Protein backbone atom coordinates (compact mmCIF):
# COMPACT_ATOMS: atom_id res chain seq x y z
CA UNK A 1 0.00 0.00 0.00
CA UNK A 2 1.45 3.35 -1.05
CA UNK A 3 1.03 6.26 1.38
CA UNK A 4 -0.79 4.16 3.96
CA UNK A 5 -0.01 3.85 7.66
CA UNK A 6 0.84 1.07 10.06
CA UNK A 7 -2.20 -0.67 11.48
CA UNK A 8 -2.77 -1.35 15.16
CA UNK A 9 -1.56 -4.91 15.75
CA UNK A 10 -4.36 -7.45 15.60
CA UNK A 11 -6.94 -4.84 14.53
CA UNK A 12 -7.59 -6.58 11.13
CA UNK A 13 -7.88 -10.13 12.43
CA UNK A 14 -9.08 -11.69 9.20
CA UNK A 15 -5.97 -10.40 7.24
CA UNK A 16 -3.72 -13.36 6.29
CA UNK A 17 -0.37 -13.47 4.47
CA UNK A 18 0.22 -16.04 1.72
CA UNK A 19 3.90 -17.09 1.78
CA UNK A 20 5.92 -19.68 -0.07
CA UNK A 21 7.50 -22.50 1.91
CA UNK A 22 10.45 -20.22 2.80
CA UNK A 23 8.35 -17.47 4.42
CA UNK A 24 8.41 -15.10 1.47
CA UNK A 25 5.12 -13.17 1.37
CA UNK A 26 3.60 -12.79 -2.13
CA UNK A 27 -0.12 -12.10 -1.59
CA UNK A 28 -2.77 -11.30 1.02
CA UNK A 29 -6.03 -13.08 1.81
CA UNK A 30 -9.04 -12.90 4.13
CA UNK A 31 -10.42 -15.51 6.51
CA UNK A 32 -14.15 -15.91 5.93
CA UNK A 33 -14.45 -18.78 8.44
CA UNK A 34 -12.12 -21.15 10.31
CA UNK A 35 -11.46 -23.43 7.29
CA UNK A 36 -11.52 -21.03 4.31
CA UNK A 37 -9.57 -18.05 3.00
CA UNK A 38 -10.52 -15.85 0.02
CA UNK A 39 -7.77 -14.35 -2.20
CA UNK A 40 -7.05 -13.27 -5.83
CA UNK A 41 -6.79 -15.93 -8.56
CA UNK A 42 -3.82 -14.13 -10.16
CA UNK A 43 -1.74 -14.72 -7.00
CA UNK A 44 -1.20 -18.24 -8.31
CA UNK A 45 -1.51 -20.00 -4.97
CA UNK A 46 -0.71 -23.69 -4.84
CA UNK A 47 -0.97 -26.37 -2.14
CA UNK A 48 2.72 -25.87 -1.29
CA UNK A 49 2.12 -22.27 -0.25
CA UNK A 50 1.14 -21.56 3.39
CA UNK A 51 -1.42 -19.25 5.01
CA UNK A 52 -0.13 -17.16 7.89
CA UNK A 53 -2.81 -15.88 10.31
CA UNK A 54 -2.38 -13.53 13.25
CA UNK A 55 0.76 -11.81 12.01
CA UNK A 56 1.49 -8.15 12.29
CA UNK A 57 5.27 -7.79 11.89
CA UNK A 58 6.89 -10.21 9.47
CA UNK A 59 10.31 -9.20 10.75
CA UNK A 60 9.29 -10.19 14.32
CA UNK A 61 10.90 -13.23 15.90
CA UNK A 62 8.10 -13.68 18.36
CA UNK A 63 4.44 -13.17 17.51
CA UNK A 64 1.80 -15.85 17.97
CA UNK A 65 1.05 -16.70 14.36
CA UNK A 66 -0.66 -19.75 12.89
CA UNK A 67 0.94 -21.27 9.81
CA UNK A 68 -1.78 -23.19 8.14
CA UNK A 69 -1.48 -25.63 5.26
CA UNK A 70 -3.66 -25.46 2.22
CA UNK A 71 -5.59 -28.58 1.39
CA UNK A 72 -7.28 -27.41 -1.79
CA UNK A 73 -7.26 -24.49 -4.20
CA UNK A 74 -10.49 -23.44 -5.94
CA UNK A 75 -9.80 -20.88 -8.69
CA UNK A 76 -12.88 -19.34 -10.25
CA UNK A 77 -13.27 -20.97 -13.70
CA UNK A 78 -14.24 -17.67 -15.33
CA UNK A 79 -11.01 -16.01 -14.26
CA UNK A 80 -9.15 -14.67 -17.33
CA UNK A 81 -5.54 -13.61 -16.99
CA UNK A 82 -5.67 -11.01 -19.78
CA UNK A 83 -8.78 -9.09 -18.64
CA UNK A 84 -8.05 -10.00 -15.03
CA UNK A 85 -11.80 -10.41 -14.48
CA UNK A 86 -13.28 -12.77 -11.87
CA UNK A 87 -10.01 -12.51 -9.97
CA UNK A 88 -10.91 -14.67 -7.01
CA UNK A 89 -9.61 -17.86 -5.52
CA UNK A 90 -10.80 -19.80 -2.44
CA UNK A 91 -8.42 -21.83 -0.28
CA UNK A 92 -9.66 -24.66 1.91
CA UNK A 93 -7.22 -25.10 4.81
CA UNK A 94 -6.06 -28.57 5.83
CA UNK A 95 -6.01 -27.40 9.46
CA UNK A 96 -8.65 -25.09 10.84
CA UNK A 97 -7.50 -21.74 12.15
CA UNK A 98 -8.15 -21.11 15.90
CA UNK A 99 -10.04 -17.87 16.39
CA UNK A 100 -8.85 -15.66 19.20
CA UNK A 101 -8.69 -11.92 19.77
CA UNK A 102 -6.26 -11.46 16.83
CA UNK A 103 -7.68 -14.08 14.37
CA UNK A 104 -11.31 -14.10 13.22
CA UNK A 105 -13.45 -13.79 10.03
CA UNK A 106 -14.57 -10.85 7.85
CA UNK A 107 -18.27 -10.78 6.88
CA UNK A 108 -19.28 -11.48 3.25
CA UNK A 109 -21.98 -9.29 1.66
CA UNK A 110 -25.16 -10.60 0.12
CA UNK A 111 -25.35 -10.55 -3.71
CA UNK A 112 -27.88 -7.68 -3.48
CA UNK A 113 -25.93 -5.47 -1.09
CA UNK A 114 -25.07 -2.05 -2.44
CA UNK A 115 -22.11 0.06 -1.36
CA UNK A 116 -22.41 3.62 -2.66
CA UNK A 117 -19.75 5.41 -4.67
CA UNK A 118 -18.12 7.84 -2.21
CA UNK A 119 -18.23 5.55 0.86
CA UNK A 120 -14.94 5.57 2.81
CA UNK A 121 -13.62 2.03 2.96
CA UNK A 122 -10.38 0.45 4.09
CA UNK A 123 -7.77 -1.77 2.43
CA UNK A 124 -4.86 -3.50 4.19
CA UNK A 125 -1.81 -5.60 3.34
CA UNK A 126 1.95 -5.99 3.23
CA UNK A 127 2.25 -4.85 -0.43
CA UNK A 128 4.95 -2.44 -1.59
CA UNK A 129 4.87 0.99 -0.01
CA UNK A 130 6.62 2.39 -3.15
CA UNK A 131 6.70 0.68 -6.58
CA UNK A 132 10.50 1.15 -6.77
CA UNK A 133 11.04 -0.50 -3.37
CA UNK A 134 12.93 -3.77 -3.25
CA UNK A 135 11.03 -5.39 -0.40
CA UNK A 136 7.58 -5.50 1.13
CA UNK A 137 7.17 -3.73 4.48
CA UNK A 138 7.55 -5.91 7.58
CA UNK A 139 4.45 -4.34 9.21
CA UNK A 140 0.84 -4.48 8.12
CA UNK A 141 -0.34 -1.24 6.51
CA UNK A 142 -3.76 0.28 6.05
CA UNK A 143 -5.29 3.15 4.11
CA UNK A 144 -8.85 4.43 3.97
CA UNK A 145 -10.12 5.31 0.51
CA UNK A 146 -13.28 6.00 -1.42
CA UNK A 147 -15.21 3.64 -3.64
CA UNK A 148 -15.92 4.86 -7.18
CA UNK A 149 -18.78 4.15 -9.55
CA UNK A 150 -17.87 1.91 -12.51
CA UNK A 151 -18.82 4.88 -14.74
CA UNK A 152 -16.30 7.19 -13.04
CA UNK A 153 -13.75 4.37 -12.94
CA UNK A 154 -14.06 3.97 -16.73
CA UNK A 155 -12.89 7.57 -17.09
CA UNK A 156 -9.49 6.29 -16.02
CA UNK A 157 -9.45 2.71 -17.31
CA UNK A 158 -11.90 2.55 -20.19
CA UNK A 159 -13.51 -0.77 -21.11
CA UNK A 160 -11.03 -2.67 -18.93
CA UNK A 161 -13.55 -2.16 -16.09
CA UNK A 162 -15.94 -5.13 -16.03
CA UNK A 163 -19.08 -5.76 -13.95
CA UNK A 164 -17.15 -8.11 -11.60
CA UNK A 165 -14.77 -5.29 -10.66
CA UNK A 166 -15.08 -2.27 -8.38
CA UNK A 167 -12.58 0.60 -8.12
CA UNK A 168 -11.44 2.64 -5.18
CA UNK A 169 -8.68 5.10 -4.42
CA UNK A 170 -7.17 7.76 -6.68
CA UNK A 171 -7.00 9.94 -3.53
CA UNK A 172 -3.44 9.89 -2.36
CA UNK A 173 -3.09 6.22 -1.56
CA UNK A 174 -2.91 3.02 -3.55
CA UNK A 175 -2.87 -0.71 -3.26
CA UNK A 176 0.38 -2.03 -4.85
CA UNK A 177 2.38 -5.15 -5.64
CA UNK A 178 1.99 -7.80 -2.89
CA UNK A 179 -1.38 -6.37 -1.65
CA UNK A 180 -3.30 -8.59 -4.04
CA UNK A 181 -5.79 -10.98 -2.61
CA UNK A 182 -6.18 -8.77 0.48
CA UNK A 183 -9.39 -7.09 1.61
CA UNK A 184 -11.15 -3.91 0.72
CA UNK A 185 -13.67 -3.63 3.56
CA UNK A 186 -16.49 -1.22 4.21
CA UNK A 187 -18.57 -0.91 7.38
CA UNK A 188 -22.09 -2.31 7.16
CA UNK A 189 -24.39 -2.33 10.25
CA UNK A 190 -21.46 -2.22 12.66
CA UNK A 191 -19.41 -4.98 10.94
CA UNK A 192 -16.57 -4.72 8.41
CA UNK A 193 -17.82 -6.43 5.23
CA UNK A 194 -15.69 -7.69 2.31
CA UNK A 195 -16.64 -5.51 -0.69
CA UNK A 196 -13.48 -5.97 -2.78
CA UNK A 197 -10.43 -8.22 -3.25
CA UNK A 198 -7.18 -6.35 -4.18
CA UNK A 199 -6.78 -7.18 -7.85
CA UNK A 200 -4.89 -4.88 -10.24
CA UNK A 201 -3.87 -1.36 -11.11
CA UNK A 202 -1.05 0.62 -12.64
CA UNK A 203 2.42 -0.94 -12.36
CA UNK A 204 3.62 2.38 -10.84
CA UNK A 205 0.91 2.16 -8.13
CA UNK A 206 0.11 5.84 -8.90
CA UNK A 207 -1.95 7.47 -6.11
CA UNK A 208 -3.96 9.56 -8.53
CA UNK A 209 -5.21 6.48 -10.39
CA UNK A 210 -7.82 4.15 -8.90
CA UNK A 211 -6.88 0.60 -7.87
CA UNK A 212 -9.17 -2.14 -9.15
CA UNK A 213 -10.69 -4.88 -6.93
CA UNK A 214 -12.77 -7.99 -7.60
CA UNK A 215 -16.40 -7.01 -6.71
CA UNK A 216 -17.41 -9.48 -3.99
CA UNK A 217 -21.15 -9.04 -4.53
CA UNK A 218 -20.81 -10.17 -8.10
CA UNK A 219 -18.93 -13.28 -6.94
CA UNK A 220 -20.54 -14.19 -3.56
CA UNK A 221 -22.89 -16.79 -5.01
CA UNK A 222 -19.96 -18.65 -6.52
CA UNK A 223 -18.22 -18.49 -3.10
CA UNK A 224 -21.32 -19.87 -1.33
CA UNK A 225 -21.82 -22.58 -3.91
CA UNK A 226 -18.21 -23.70 -3.54
CA UNK A 227 -18.36 -23.75 0.27
CA UNK A 228 -21.59 -25.80 0.19
CA UNK A 229 -20.14 -28.40 -2.14
CA UNK A 230 -16.78 -28.80 -0.43
CA UNK B 1 -17.72 -11.80 11.75
CA UNK B 2 -16.20 -8.41 10.93
CA UNK B 3 -15.97 -6.84 14.38
CA UNK B 4 -12.41 -6.96 15.67
CA UNK B 5 -11.70 -7.50 19.36
CA UNK B 6 -8.86 -4.96 18.93
CA UNK B 7 -10.29 -1.78 17.46
CA UNK B 8 -8.77 -0.36 14.30
CA UNK B 9 -7.56 3.26 14.53
CA UNK B 10 -7.62 5.09 11.18
CA UNK B 11 -6.75 8.64 10.05
CA UNK B 12 -9.55 8.92 7.46
CA UNK B 13 -12.93 8.01 8.99
CA UNK C 1 3.25 -5.66 -29.22
CA UNK C 2 3.38 -1.89 -29.49
CA UNK C 3 4.86 -0.45 -32.73
CA UNK C 4 5.41 -3.93 -34.28
CA UNK C 5 4.38 -4.91 -37.85
CA UNK C 6 2.29 -7.71 -39.20
CA UNK C 7 4.15 -10.98 -39.67
CA UNK C 8 4.19 -12.91 -42.93
CA UNK C 9 1.49 -15.54 -42.40
CA UNK C 10 2.79 -18.88 -41.16
CA UNK C 11 6.39 -17.55 -40.79
CA UNK C 12 6.53 -18.13 -36.99
CA UNK C 13 5.26 -21.68 -37.02
CA UNK C 14 5.92 -22.46 -33.37
CA UNK C 15 3.78 -19.48 -32.18
CA UNK C 16 0.59 -20.71 -30.58
CA UNK C 17 -2.36 -18.88 -29.04
CA UNK C 18 -3.85 -19.89 -25.68
CA UNK C 19 -7.65 -19.27 -25.70
CA UNK C 20 -10.68 -20.05 -23.50
CA UNK C 21 -13.41 -22.16 -25.20
CA UNK C 22 -15.09 -19.15 -26.82
CA UNK C 23 -11.92 -18.24 -28.76
CA UNK C 24 -10.79 -15.44 -26.44
CA UNK C 25 -6.97 -15.17 -26.74
CA UNK C 26 -5.25 -14.40 -23.43
CA UNK C 27 -1.59 -15.51 -23.84
CA UNK C 28 0.92 -16.84 -26.41
CA UNK C 29 3.11 -19.96 -26.20
CA UNK C 30 5.67 -21.84 -28.36
CA UNK C 31 5.66 -25.42 -29.54
CA UNK C 32 8.92 -27.16 -28.53
CA UNK C 33 7.91 -30.45 -30.12
CA UNK C 34 4.69 -32.15 -31.17
CA UNK C 35 3.36 -32.72 -27.63
CA UNK C 36 4.53 -29.79 -25.57
CA UNK C 37 4.12 -26.04 -25.45
CA UNK C 38 6.08 -23.64 -23.27
CA UNK C 39 4.27 -20.54 -21.92
CA UNK C 40 4.45 -18.15 -18.96
CA UNK C 41 3.37 -19.25 -15.46
CA UNK C 42 1.46 -15.99 -14.83
CA UNK C 43 -0.98 -16.80 -17.71
CA UNK C 44 -2.78 -19.14 -15.30
CA UNK C 45 -3.53 -21.76 -17.88
CA UNK C 46 -5.79 -24.66 -16.97
CA UNK C 47 -6.83 -27.84 -18.68
CA UNK C 48 -10.05 -26.20 -19.83
CA UNK C 49 -8.02 -23.78 -22.04
CA UNK C 50 -7.09 -24.67 -25.62
CA UNK C 51 -3.94 -24.30 -27.66
CA UNK C 52 -4.42 -23.05 -31.17
CA UNK C 53 -1.61 -23.63 -33.68
CA UNK C 54 -1.23 -22.52 -37.29
CA UNK C 55 -3.20 -19.32 -36.79
CA UNK C 56 -2.39 -15.95 -38.31
CA UNK C 57 -5.57 -13.81 -38.34
CA UNK C 58 -7.74 -14.51 -35.36
CA UNK C 59 -10.69 -12.61 -36.98
CA UNK C 60 -10.70 -15.12 -39.85
CA UNK C 61 -12.54 -18.47 -39.59
CA UNK C 62 -11.23 -19.77 -42.88
CA UNK C 63 -7.62 -20.56 -41.91
CA UNK C 64 -6.60 -24.16 -41.40
CA UNK C 65 -5.83 -24.24 -37.67
CA UNK C 66 -5.35 -26.91 -35.04
CA UNK C 67 -7.18 -26.51 -31.72
CA UNK C 68 -5.36 -28.77 -29.30
CA UNK C 69 -6.51 -29.85 -25.85
CA UNK C 70 -4.25 -29.65 -22.81
CA UNK C 71 -3.69 -32.92 -20.94
CA UNK C 72 -1.62 -31.46 -18.12
CA UNK C 73 -0.18 -28.22 -16.83
CA UNK C 74 3.31 -28.14 -15.26
CA UNK C 75 3.94 -24.83 -13.57
CA UNK C 76 7.49 -24.26 -12.26
CA UNK C 77 7.37 -24.66 -8.44
CA UNK C 78 9.70 -21.72 -8.01
CA UNK C 79 7.45 -19.30 -9.86
CA UNK C 80 6.57 -16.44 -7.51
CA UNK C 81 3.66 -14.10 -8.39
CA UNK C 82 5.10 -11.12 -6.60
CA UNK C 83 8.65 -11.02 -8.02
CA UNK C 84 7.37 -12.71 -11.21
CA UNK C 85 10.59 -14.80 -11.24
CA UNK C 86 10.70 -18.21 -12.91
CA UNK C 87 7.68 -17.30 -15.04
CA UNK C 88 7.34 -20.46 -17.09
CA UNK C 89 4.87 -23.29 -17.46
CA UNK C 90 4.86 -26.34 -19.73
CA UNK C 91 1.73 -27.77 -21.28
CA UNK C 92 1.56 -31.37 -22.34
CA UNK C 93 -1.02 -31.74 -25.08
CA UNK C 94 -3.48 -34.62 -25.07
CA UNK C 95 -3.34 -34.63 -28.89
CA UNK C 96 -0.02 -34.14 -30.68
CA UNK C 97 0.17 -31.20 -33.12
CA UNK C 98 0.72 -32.28 -36.80
CA UNK C 99 3.82 -30.46 -38.08
CA UNK C 100 3.35 -28.84 -41.48
CA UNK C 101 4.50 -25.67 -43.25
CA UNK C 102 2.74 -23.41 -40.76
CA UNK C 103 3.14 -25.55 -37.63
CA UNK C 104 6.53 -26.68 -36.26
CA UNK C 105 8.91 -26.28 -33.34
CA UNK C 106 11.27 -23.65 -32.04
CA UNK C 107 14.74 -24.86 -30.80
CA UNK C 108 15.58 -24.73 -27.08
CA UNK C 109 19.04 -23.38 -26.15
CA UNK C 110 21.48 -25.39 -24.07
CA UNK C 111 22.03 -24.08 -20.54
CA UNK C 112 25.52 -22.81 -21.44
CA UNK C 113 24.42 -20.90 -24.58
CA UNK C 114 25.41 -17.20 -24.42
CA UNK C 115 23.42 -14.51 -26.25
CA UNK C 116 25.30 -11.22 -26.29
CA UNK C 117 23.84 -7.90 -25.31
CA UNK C 118 22.98 -5.81 -28.40
CA UNK C 119 22.05 -8.86 -30.50
CA UNK C 120 18.85 -8.17 -32.46
CA UNK C 121 16.23 -10.80 -31.74
CA UNK C 122 12.49 -11.04 -32.47
CA UNK C 123 9.32 -11.29 -30.32
CA UNK C 124 5.89 -12.18 -31.67
CA UNK C 125 2.29 -12.33 -30.47
CA UNK C 126 -1.27 -11.03 -30.48
CA UNK C 127 -0.81 -8.79 -27.44
CA UNK C 128 -2.25 -5.26 -27.33
CA UNK C 129 -0.77 -2.83 -29.84
CA UNK C 130 -1.56 0.06 -27.51
CA UNK C 131 -2.10 -0.17 -23.78
CA UNK C 132 -5.40 1.76 -24.02
CA UNK C 133 -6.76 -0.53 -26.75
CA UNK C 134 -9.77 -2.59 -25.88
CA UNK C 135 -9.05 -5.61 -28.03
CA UNK C 136 -5.98 -7.57 -29.01
CA UNK C 137 -5.14 -7.23 -32.72
CA UNK C 138 -6.46 -9.90 -35.08
CA UNK C 139 -3.25 -10.54 -37.02
CA UNK C 140 0.00 -11.85 -35.64
CA UNK C 141 2.44 -9.05 -34.84
CA UNK C 142 6.28 -9.20 -34.74
CA UNK C 143 8.97 -6.80 -33.66
CA UNK C 144 12.79 -6.85 -33.88
CA UNK C 145 14.53 -5.65 -30.69
CA UNK C 146 17.93 -5.83 -29.04
CA UNK C 147 18.83 -7.86 -25.95
CA UNK C 148 20.09 -5.82 -22.98
CA UNK C 149 22.58 -7.06 -20.36
CA UNK C 150 21.03 -7.53 -16.87
CA UNK C 151 23.32 -4.70 -15.65
CA UNK C 152 21.91 -2.17 -18.15
CA UNK C 153 18.36 -3.47 -17.56
CA UNK C 154 18.83 -2.69 -13.83
CA UNK C 155 19.19 0.98 -14.79
CA UNK C 156 15.51 0.94 -15.64
CA UNK C 157 14.16 -1.72 -13.28
CA UNK C 158 16.54 -1.89 -10.31
CA UNK C 159 16.56 -5.04 -8.13
CA UNK C 160 13.37 -6.39 -9.71
CA UNK C 161 15.65 -7.86 -12.36
CA UNK C 162 16.70 -11.36 -11.34
CA UNK C 163 19.03 -14.02 -12.72
CA UNK C 164 16.21 -15.98 -14.41
CA UNK C 165 15.08 -12.87 -16.34
CA UNK C 166 16.53 -11.21 -19.49
CA UNK C 167 15.48 -7.80 -20.83
CA UNK C 168 15.00 -6.77 -24.48
CA UNK C 169 13.66 -3.61 -26.18
CA UNK C 170 13.53 0.00 -25.06
CA UNK C 171 14.04 0.60 -28.79
CA UNK C 172 10.74 2.04 -29.91
CA UNK C 173 8.78 -1.21 -29.63
CA UNK C 174 7.44 -3.28 -26.72
CA UNK C 175 5.74 -6.46 -25.67
CA UNK C 176 2.38 -5.75 -24.05
CA UNK C 177 -0.53 -7.48 -22.22
CA UNK C 178 -1.58 -10.61 -24.07
CA UNK C 179 1.96 -11.15 -25.53
CA UNK C 180 2.89 -13.11 -22.41
CA UNK C 181 4.05 -16.66 -22.72
CA UNK C 182 5.04 -16.09 -26.39
CA UNK C 183 8.60 -16.21 -27.75
CA UNK C 184 11.65 -14.01 -27.66
CA UNK C 185 13.73 -15.80 -30.37
CA UNK C 186 17.31 -15.29 -31.50
CA UNK C 187 19.31 -17.05 -34.22
CA UNK C 188 21.87 -19.52 -32.81
CA UNK C 189 23.90 -21.57 -35.29
CA UNK C 190 21.49 -20.78 -38.13
CA UNK C 191 18.24 -21.63 -36.25
CA UNK C 192 15.74 -19.57 -34.35
CA UNK C 193 16.04 -20.58 -30.76
CA UNK C 194 14.02 -19.62 -27.73
CA UNK C 195 15.91 -17.20 -25.53
CA UNK C 196 13.06 -15.53 -23.63
CA UNK C 197 9.38 -16.08 -22.65
CA UNK C 198 7.40 -12.80 -22.65
CA UNK C 199 6.91 -12.13 -18.97
CA UNK C 200 6.32 -8.61 -17.64
CA UNK C 201 6.99 -4.93 -18.11
CA UNK C 202 5.48 -1.49 -17.62
CA UNK C 203 1.67 -1.38 -17.60
CA UNK C 204 1.75 1.46 -20.18
CA UNK C 205 3.88 -0.80 -22.45
CA UNK C 206 6.22 2.18 -22.91
CA UNK C 207 8.50 1.71 -25.91
CA UNK C 208 11.42 3.47 -24.25
CA UNK C 209 11.42 0.95 -21.37
CA UNK C 210 12.57 -2.61 -21.81
CA UNK C 211 10.28 -5.65 -21.62
CA UNK C 212 11.32 -8.42 -19.21
CA UNK C 213 11.36 -12.04 -20.36
CA UNK C 214 11.95 -15.34 -18.52
CA UNK C 215 15.57 -16.34 -19.38
CA UNK C 216 15.26 -19.67 -20.97
CA UNK C 217 18.92 -20.69 -20.45
CA UNK C 218 18.36 -20.42 -16.67
CA UNK C 219 15.28 -22.68 -16.94
CA UNK C 220 16.00 -25.20 -19.70
CA UNK C 221 17.28 -27.87 -17.31
CA UNK C 222 13.91 -27.76 -15.46
CA UNK C 223 12.24 -28.00 -18.86
CA UNK C 224 14.29 -31.00 -19.94
CA UNK C 225 13.82 -32.78 -16.62
CA UNK C 226 10.03 -32.28 -16.85
CA UNK C 227 9.91 -33.53 -20.39
CA UNK C 228 12.05 -36.57 -19.49
CA UNK C 229 9.85 -37.64 -16.58
CA UNK C 230 6.51 -37.19 -18.34
CA UNK D 1 13.51 -27.09 -35.23
CA UNK D 2 13.84 -23.34 -35.58
CA UNK D 3 14.11 -23.02 -39.26
CA UNK D 4 10.48 -22.04 -40.58
CA UNK D 5 9.28 -23.45 -44.02
CA UNK D 6 7.83 -19.94 -44.72
CA UNK D 7 10.58 -17.40 -44.34
CA UNK D 8 9.94 -14.47 -42.03
CA UNK D 9 10.53 -10.95 -43.38
CA UNK D 10 11.33 -8.22 -40.86
CA UNK D 11 11.99 -4.55 -41.26
CA UNK D 12 14.35 -4.37 -38.32
CA UNK D 13 16.51 -7.23 -39.41
CL1 LIG E 1 -3.24 -20.51 -12.54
Amino acid sequence: IVNGEEAVPGSWPWQVSLQDKTGFHFCGGSLINENWVVTAAHCGVTTSDVVVAGEFDQGSSSEKIQKLKIAKVFKNSKYNSLTINNDITLLKLSTAASFSQTVSAVCLPSASDDFAAGTTCVTTGWGLTRYTNANTPDRLQQASLPLLSNTNCKKYWGTKIKDAMICAGASGVSSCMGDSGGPLVCKKNGAWTLVGIVSWGSSTCSTSTPGVYARVTALVNWVQQTLAAN
Amino acid sequence: CGVPAIQPVLSGL
